[PDB]
Order: C-alpha cells, then structure tokens, then sequence
DNA sequence: ATCAATATCCACCTGCAGATTCTACCAAAAGTGTATTTGGAAACTGCTCCATCAAAAGGCATGTTCAGCTGAATTCAGCTGAACATGCCTTTTGATGGAGCAGTTTCCAAATACACTTTTGGTAGAATCTGCAGGTGGATATTGAT
DNA sequence: ATCAATATCCACCTGCAGATTCTACCAAAAGTGTATTTGGAAACTGCTCCATCAAAAGGCATGTTCAGCTGAATTCAGCTGAACATGCCTTTTGATGGAGCAGTTTCCAAATACACTTTTGGTAGAATCTGCAGGTGGATATTGAT
C-alpha cells in the first residue's frame, strides 16, 4: 500500500520561499533523495558521537555538534541556530 | 556493412565524442574510444557485481533502481532521483 | 484537551513526530531525547529551504516556473558550500556546469 | 564552398553539449551491454531490470564518464597539449583513487 | 577495564609466526585493523537488515557484507572460513 | 566449553556477539553472525600477520614493526586496495623510483 | 619568526624526498606551508570539535584519529 | 676536488627517506603549530594536548604530504618536467578532491 | 677502460630498553538453564511490470576524402636549483614542580520508554488544471573568405 | 576592416502529459499514566601535561659556483576534424503472457530477558628473556674525472 515521503513538507517550504514556482516530480524525487541524505549523514554522526563518549541517549547536542562536524561553514551556523530556536520555541 | 559482436562497440564513438564533449573536451586522440569503453566496462562490472548481489541477498529475481543507488553508494557515488 | 503537533509547537513544517520515529527505527541508539527530532527536523527544513532557493533561483534564469533537476545541479555547483557538501552527489538529468576552460577559445 | 575551420565546430558541440542534459549513449546499446555484464555474474541464471535500475545505472554512468573527461583534460592541458589522449585519462583514474 | 584484541591477535600471530614477536606500536597497528574491518562488516551488514526491513543481523548478513567489502580473493576465502566456522557450531 | 572453542576460533565469539548488540546495528543478533564475523575477523588478522612476518623475516628482524606492517598491506594488490584510504603510523612508503629519474 | 616558518625548507626536501621527488622548484616550500596549514586547520577544528563534545579539555588521540575519520583518512595505531 | 653531479645526490637521499619511517618534520616547530592553530581556532580557549595526540596528528600530516608529493610528481613528469612545482601540487589537489 | 674518491653493505658485538612471561585477585563479562515473546519463512494470491515480438521510420552512425593543424622531435641559452662548506642557533633530552584535569563510585531527580486508547494528518487514487515540448520563424550573432 | 554564409538565440503557439487539487480511510502521531534508567553532581585520587631550565648536540641558515633543466623556438608527417553520402539500428507504440513481486496468515524455530555459577582477560607490579640499535672495521659497490 503506502510509501511515505517528504513531498508535502518539501512543497509546503517551497511555497514559502518561491511562492508563484513549483517543481517536477522528477526534482522532487532528487529532494527526497537530499532529505534522506541530509539525515542519515547527521543521525550517522550523532550515532558515533553517543557512542564515543559511552552514553545511549541521541539528544540534540549530539545533533548540534554532528552538524558541526558535517556541515561547511555558514550552512552550520544557519542550521544550528534554526534548529536552537526550534527546540527553545517547542520546549513552551 | 561490419556488424558488432561486442556489445561495448554499440557504445559508439560519436557517443563517446559527446560525452567528451559535455566534459568540455576540444580535440580527442582516436586512441580515446577503446579507453574510454575499457574504462566504462570496469565501472559497469564493479556497479553490476554490486547491484546483484544487493538482489540476490533480498532473494529477488529483478533487480531494482534501490539496488543500484545502494551499489553506488558502495562505491563512494550518491544517486539522487531514485529513491520514489 | 485538544492536540497540537509538536511540529507547531516548535514551529516548523517537518514532521518532528516522523523524524523522530525514524531516529528511533534505523539503530542509532537504544534512547532518543526529546528534543532531538525537534532540532533534526529544523536542520531538514532549513537545508530544504536553502537548496529551494538557490534552485528557484536557477528555475527564474532560465525563464521557468517549475523547478527541474537541471536547476538543482545549477543550484549545487554554483554555491560554494552547497557544492562542497553534495561534493560526491550525482543529480540524474543534472548535466553540468558551462565551462570552457581559457586555452580552448578562439 | 563554405566550411569550418577544426575547433569551431568542436566548441560549439561543448557549449551545445553543456547546456542540455539529455542522456549521450543510446538506450539500446548501453542496456544490451548492461544485461550481458549482468549475465556474467549470475552463472547465467537471468535476472531481470527495472526500468528504473537501467536509467540510474545509465545516468550515474554517464555522469561518471563526463566527470573523468573533464579531470583528464586538465592533465591534457597540464602536459601543454588540446587532444585527450588515453595516457591522460589514466593518470586521472590513478590520482583519484580508482587505480592507484 | 580497556580492553583490545591483543591476546588474540599475538594467539593468530604464535599460529602463522611461532618464532616471531610485535612491538606495542605494531600491536597498536593490529588492533585498530581489527577494529576497523569489524566496524566496516558490522556497518554493511546493518544497512543490508536495514533494506530488507529484517531485524535480526544473522551469519547470512555478514556473508552478503563480506562479499561487497572485501575483493576478490579474500573475500572467497573468507566467505570459506566462515561458513566452516559456523557450521561447525552448529554440530554442538 | 567457549562459543570459541567449539567454533574452533582463536577470536572471541562472545565478545563479537556482544559488541554487535552494544553497537547499535540492529534490534536482534542471530546466533550464526556472531561466529561468522569472528572467524572473518580471525582469517583477515590471519594473512596480515602472515604477510608482514614474511616482511620482517626479508629485513632479517624477529619482530614485527609497522614498517613491515605497511610493506605487508601496499605489496599485496588485494590488501593495498582494501586499506587503500588508510594510514599507518611509522609505517613510511614503498621504495619507488620513476625510470625516466634516474640517470642515462 | 613565523610559526609556519618553523617548517623549514630541508624538512619539506625530506618530505618530497620520501615522494620520490628528485628536483625540487623554489617556489613549492611556501605553497607545501599553504597545504600544511589548511590540512590542519581542518583536522584541528574537528578534533576539538570532538573534544569539546566529551567535556574535556585535553584533546585525545582518539579525537583526532576520528577527526581524521570524518575527512576520510583512517590512521592505525592510537 | 670532488664533487657530485647534480641529481646523485638527491637520488641518495630519495632512497635514503623511503627506505626510513621516521617523522621529517622535527616535533617541536611542528607542535608549536599546531598550538598556535588550535589557540587561534577556540578564539581564545586553550586546551591541552595529550602527547600521542601531537603525535598522531604529526604522523597523519606527514603521510598527507608525502602522499600530496607522489600525486603532484606523477603530473610533474607528465609535463615531462623533473622539478616538481606549485601549479602540479594545485591541479593534484583539483583531481583528488582536495579544494 | 683506469683509478681515485666516497658511500654503502655486511658481518660482528653486547647490553639496555622494550617485549614477554608470570603471579595474582577481582569485577566483569561469558556461559547456562528456563520461561516467554516474536520475527520471519511458507503458502498461496492478486496483479503490476518486465520481457518480447511486430516491423516501419526516421534519426544517426559509418566510411571516405581532403585541408590544415597538432604532438613529437630537436636545439639552445639563460638561469634556477643542487651540492658543499662553515658556524651558530634552535631543537632535543631529562628532570622537576604542581596545577588541573580525567576517571571512579555513588546516590536520586529528571528524562525516557512503555502501554492504553484518541484524534487527526498523510497517502492514494480520481478529478481538475496548466506549463512546457516540439515545431516554426525572424533577428542576431558568429565565422570564414578576402 | 567589409560581405556573405550559417548557426544559434529567442519568442510565438497549442494540445496534452504531467502537475496540482480534491476526497476519504487508517497507519501513526498525540495524550495520559506509569515504570525503568541515566547521566550527572559531589568527592577524593592520581596521572598527565604544561612550564622551565640547563647543557649537550645535531641540524638549519647562509654563501659560492656551475650543471643541466626548463621554456622558447622550429619543422613535418601523419592525424584529426569537417563535410557529405548511404544504410542500418535504435526508437516507438501496442499487445500479451506471465514471472515474479508485494500483501496477508500462521505459526514455530530462534532470539530475548532474568537470575544463577564460572572462567577469562586486564592490570600492576616484577622476574626474566632477547632483539636490535649503534658503533667499528673492512669488503664490494657506485660515481666521476680523465
């Protein structure tokens, strides 16, 4: 039956950054692609940090630090700024 | 009139040149063709022996475009656009 | 009580609760924290909302609404940090970027 | 009689070919090849192929073949010469790693 | 309270070289190798449980592993040895 | 009465067995996979150790150090291209001289 | 002095010499430092990346055999 | 007087360092380096290094270059040059990778 | 060739620092038995999707000829980089002081997992909608000849 | 330079294939209460590593001279590209059978959880091995002037 993607939340922030454009479904099959990369590539680094540093719980200061770690430069300070104000904004 | 008995001469030589020729290439030595199939050849028989081998463990019979991006993916290239 | 989703109460549009299940589905450690698919779904969305941008972009110069892989790849390998990160990443229908090196031109 | 002198329609062919993204290698051809590489491994049990499977093998292998050419003709340049030559090509599999 | 895999590789080594011995360097060496071939089996092994959306990494997982990590040779032969290993625990 | 012993192993298959449970690869280990990677582990440890004794023994030295360790791995076309991306401490590199350097 | 100075032109002759290079240019001693600096400029970051994760203030062996790690190079021997 | 012709010598020493395992660059230069990168990187937190550290960082750095060198040298005589320059060690780094 | 100059090879030697062996007692993993839970194979099963066969039909590949352009080979002069000597200066070695910083135990609050149903939100077709592919033409730009 | 030939650029158009919107049912996220864990705080070791201070100790910086290497210049035979002419090979909808692949059940061999007795592997000392480094001398080997 069904197969899950991230194609809705992929559309909802399109709409949001370039409202009047859309995408194929052939570019939105190579963005399920980054997503899916994208997460692996950081749950793979948080995965190594926690067990390191001997400790069983992926929180996210392992997600923090696996970002810097994975990504270059400003995409690292945007990405860990976004995602401190998730988790501040979610704690309320 | 010359007809083919190995299937890597159907990848032609003005395929080659146009591949070349996305790589930017100005001027190519005729020597270029037969390399370039011997290259794509091992590139090809490594992917492939991957590939199958990711079917033959899920004791399938097709394989599918997964076990190529995951054949891939072991040899250090990451497909985009086929995981739908 | 009504239920919100945690996606609105940290504020995003990425799943928390699927990231979160699929950080505990794929063996990365026997306990998840709580706030860590919060901020692994932020991190997704940003990515996703820096990469649509380069490529709308993209879509916009060559005259299109809708964005093709053509203008992912433009978008990739014209940014300096989006092309070291996606570095060993193969977009099908790519092509590649225009580029005629000085020697070769009349 | 009009005619070209050697190079221009070479550099038009690469801006051509750089803009558009359209795969370079027949279907037919390239999949014959593909199965016939696959039988090889299978002791000549036969499997059969998505669709899907030969287009990304397709693309990831003619991505790959234009990444090689541009690395080997930065060695051609770098020897002082225009034509490619399969010396060229082989230095850039050893410095990547593919034959070292 | 650290533990390595000294004892068994000087054992494999008093097998293969009786008359012959390994500097703490050279030991040094030999354990991050193990470490490393264990963690790159492990690591293929779990993504091909993954794929197939099987839970349980058996003998038949590390098999497949072997034979995408290892070239040739090397993994024939130690394809071989783990199928004796195995079957003969499996006679109690 | 050791997994090892009636696996006939020198590598220790409980101990296997337990770091792939504390590793985070998978919900369940088998009975089987244990065994099998110990003996890979036991086999691959095996040719390395053959390999660069015979090193040492062609530098007439009794003891194993990482230079014969790193002869060991780039000699051998399988083991060279298995640690292609790997470093060894001390190990120095094959002696290779390109033709066209030296003299006439 | 400079401390990228410190690496000094008969140290960079026995590196290449160890490459196998036979003729050296003037001019590759101020590009190696170049090299050498990037290289550790990105392995140091990582490393005490790593450190600073472990709330330590000493950086390990370990931190930079993993830093090494994640820029693909795999170091035996720590 | 004696005198050897330029090369012999060179070709001395290429075998004299491939045949040793030694680190070339001498630990405290190095290690000074690698303290002022680290100080400068914390932005003015310092840490300390623990001996084997300096050390694994010294071993990796230097099979970094040297590995850098064989690489840049396959292109240096491919232009069918003996002397190794800057632009081999640049398009070397281009084709690995490295940027 | 001849020989002189210099370097490296090979056989010794014997201590000393590093490797090996040994004794130990101990948590600590590993083994065992048992009491359950479960994941995954076997057995159909409906149903996509993959293989194949049709043979036209155009879209490309192939083969030849000829112009002109390149890679290879050769020479040579200026200058860059190798070789070699000295002397001092930065590094290496060894101990030393003690500050700070890892590493170990041990409580407990806080954070997580678990298990029970409640609510939706996401997916899958089906029904609407529309941007772009492929074809055409005119204008611009580029090229080649002189 | 002009002047002609040719190609590429760029916008038009419309119908349809692909995209977007729309509708509904259930896997799955959310809620609440409850029942394990954990990772951290606090607290005394001990390392370990940073700073220092000598003096021994080799290695780096500096200078001089010339070999021979790089970069420039020149030639030419063969080779590669451009252009054109045929003929084949890949493309392209359709059709059909069916292979093989998801989807569902049913359990049962196999794995997990818990609470037991034992065996092993790691550490700290220590005794006891040896292997190899470093130093010496003399025997071949290599290089270079002649």
């Amino acid at each position: 039956s069904r197969k899950e993607s991230y194609s809705i939340y992929v559309y909802k922030v399109l709409k949001q950054v370039h409202p009047d454009t859309g995408i194929s479904s052939k570019a939105m099959g190579i963005m399920n692609s980054f997503v899916n990369d994208i997460f692996e590539r950081i749950a793979g680094e948080a995965s190594r940090l926690a067990h390191y540093n001997k400790r069983s719980t992926i929180t996210s200061r392992e997600i923090q630090t696996a970002v810097r770690l994975l990504l270059p430069g400003e995409l690292a300070k945007h990405a860990v700024s976004e995602g401190t104000k998730a988790v501040t904004k979610y704690t309320s | 009139r010359k007809v083919l008995r190995d299937n890597i001469q159907g990848i032609t030589k003005p395929a080659i040149r146009r591949l070349a020729r996305r790589g930017g290439v100005k001027r190519i030595s005729g020597l270029i063709y037969e390399e370039t199939r011997g290259v794509l050849k091992v590139f090809l028989e490594n992917v492939i022996r991957d590939a199958v081998t990711y079917t033959e463990h899920a004791k399938r019979k097709t394989v599918t475009a997964m076990d190529v991006v995951y054949a891939l993916k072991r040899q250090g290239r990451t497909l985009y656009g086929f995981g739908g | 009580a009504k239920a919100k989703t945690r996606s609105s109460r940290a504020g995003l549009q990425f799943p928390v609760g699927r990231v979160h299940r699929l950080l505990r589905k794929g063996n990365y450690s026997e306990r998840v924290g709580a706030g860590a698919p919060v901020y692994m779904a932020a991190v997704l969305e940003y990515m996703t909302a820096e990469i649509l941008e380069l490529a709308g972009n993209a879509a916009r110069d060559n005259k299109k609404t809708r964005i093709i892989p053509r203008h992912l790849q433009l978008a990739i390998r014209n940014d300096e940090e989006m092309n070291k990160l996606l570095g060993r990443v193969t977009i099908a229908q790519g092509g590649v970027l225009p580029n005629i090196q000085a020697v070769l031109l009349p | 009689p009009h005619r070209y002198r050697p190079g221009t329609v070479a550099l038009r062919e690469i801006r051509r070919y750089q803009k558009s993204t359209e795969l370079l290698i027949r279907k037919l051809p390239f999949q014959r090849l593909v199965r016939e590489i696959c039988v090889k491994f299978t002791r000549g049990v036969d499997f059969n192929w998505q669709a899907q499977a030969l287009l990304a093998l397709q693309e990831a292998a003619e991505a790959f073949l234009v990444h090689l050419f541009e690395d080997a003709y930065l060695l051609t340049l770098h020897a002082k010469r225009v034509t490619i030559m399969p010396k060229d090509i082989q230095l850039a599999r050893r410095i990547r790693g593919e034959r070292a």
